[PDB]
C-alpha cells in the first residue's frame, strides 16, 4: 500500500509540476512573443526628421 | 541588444 501510495503520490505530484511547466512553458513563450511584438511596437518607432 | 529591424532600415 504505502509504498505505491507513495509512488502515486510522486504521480499526482508530477502531474501538477506537468501544470506548472505548461505555465512557465506558454505564459514565458507567450509573454516573449508579446516582447517580440514590443519591440516590433516599442522599438521601431518614427520621431525625428 | 541589437535587433534585425536596424537591418530592416
Amino acid at each position: 500500500s504505502k509504498s505505491e501510495m507513495r509512488k502515486e503520490r510522486i504521480n499526482i505530484i508530477k502531474n501538477l509540476s506537468n501544470d506548472i511547466t505548461q505555465l512557465k512553458q506558454l505564459f514565458i513563450e507567450k509573454t516573449e512573443l508579446l516582447d517580440k511584438s514590443s519591440s516590433d511596437l516599442h522599438n521601431v518607432v518614427i520621431i525625428e526628421g | 541588444i541589437f535587433t534585425k529591424e536596424d537591418l530592416i532600415n
